[PDB]
């Protein structure tokens, strides 16, 4: 598994955390995004996470450590639940559908305020049955390409 | 400007894979509630929000709780009102029958209790006091003293007061790293 396409997406995903663009993710840059997503880890837990992915034990996470992890965790079974936990982050009402607003919400929380247009397209970017929404089936199909 | 959904999704999958692990390594906490008009359940899920800042809380109605569990708990929290004459709410009689039948407990876990009541009645928060007194007898260590939210004199205020104090104590007996710096909700100031 692992096609340059997927790797390249994981790099841009990595960048989302490495906001300052130095090539490493800090315990600080991690907390910021997790709290943006409604996750509430304690400072000591933040270092745990950083320490788990940090293979060179140098204090932070570089893309390689990020790729190393995601590539492994992806091809696994736990993904089942994890991918689903990823859905909930978006589906706040747990109605089984990620509506336009919900997607807006998360983005604005990530400090990314977009017009209602680019948001509706950011959806049809995976809306199999064109219902202007992303269900679980379409969400999981979008994670595993 | 912007991040393709397929990318963002991979990033949030990264965070989720991390929270899952630190969460399963936190200490489990069981929050039991019994309620007739729903005020105990609301406070119960509020207790869960506050406890989510350091622990792995679970909110569970008294009638869906299997006593067997008492033998594996680390910390049991109870939020229930009282009725009739020291009577339990509807969804609390099943557990009531049990807890008072139970003569022994090997796992001397930690527990704290908070009951909703109303000063008007002579048997104030009697059901909450009933389970609270029963647990000490059984051997469990009272984390914090039983609280009482008087329907007439600021229930929430009392709850929140007890919620926060019971939490700062839990972060203590369980050795919670960064104890004094955990950012809790805004309502508990
Ligand atoms: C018929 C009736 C009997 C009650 N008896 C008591 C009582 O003996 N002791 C007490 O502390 N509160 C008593 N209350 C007040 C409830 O404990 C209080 O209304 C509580 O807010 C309801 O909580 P809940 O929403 O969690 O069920 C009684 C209320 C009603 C309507
Ligand atoms: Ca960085
Ligand atoms: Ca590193
Ligand atoms: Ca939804
Ligand atoms: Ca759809």
């Amino acid at each position: 598994q692992l096609t340059e396409e997927q790797i390249a997406e994981f790099k841009e995903a990595f960048s989302l955390f490495d906001k300052d663009g130095d090539g490493t993710i800090t315990t600080k840059e991690l907390g910021t995004v997790m709290r943006s997503l409604g996750q509430n880890p304690t400072e000591a837990e933040l270092q745990d996470m950083i320490n788990e992915v940090d293979a060179d034990g140098n204090g932070t996470i570089d893309f390689p450590e990020f790729l190393t992890m995601m590539a492994r965790k992806m091809k696994d079974t736990d993904s089942e639940e994890e991918i689903r936990e990823a859905f909930r982050v978006f589906d706040k009402d747990g109605n089984g559908y990620i509506s336009a607003a919900e997607l807006r919400h998360v983005m604005t929380n990530l400090g990314e305020k977009l017009t209602d247009e680019e948001v509706d397209e950011m959806i049809r970017e995976a809306d199999i049955d064109g219902d202007g929404q992303v269900n679980y089936e379409e969400f999981v199909q979008m994670m595993t390409a | 400007r912007e991040i393709p959904l397929k990318v963002l999704v991979k990033a949030v999958l990264f965070a989720c894979m991390l929270m899952r692990k630190t969460m399963a390594s936190r200490v489990r906490v069981t929050i039991l509630f019994a309620t007739e008009t729903g005020k105990s359940e609301a406070l119960a899920w509020d207790l869960g929000a506050l406890f989510s800042c350091a622990f792995n809380p679970k909110v569970v109605c008294m009638d869906k709780y299997r006593l067997s569990c008492l033998e594996e708990e680390r910390l049991l929290l109870v939020v229930t009102s009282t009725f009739g004459n020291g009577d339990c709410p509807g969804n609390g009689e099943k557990l009531k029958k049990s807890l008072f039948m139970l003569k022994e407990l090997n796992n001397k876990f930690r527990y704290a209790v908070f009951g909703l009541g109303s000063s008007m009645y002579p048997r104030f928060c009697a059901f909450a006091h009933d389970i609270d007194q029963k647990l000490s007898h059984l051997g469990a260590s009272q984390l914090t003293p039983m609280g009482e939210g008087d329907e007439l004199s600021g229930q929430e205020d009392a709850f929140r007061s007890w919620a926060v104090q019971t939490f700062k104590a839990a972060c203590e007996t369980f050795d919670v790293r960064g104890k004094q710096h955990i950012q809790i909700p805004k309502l508990y100031t």
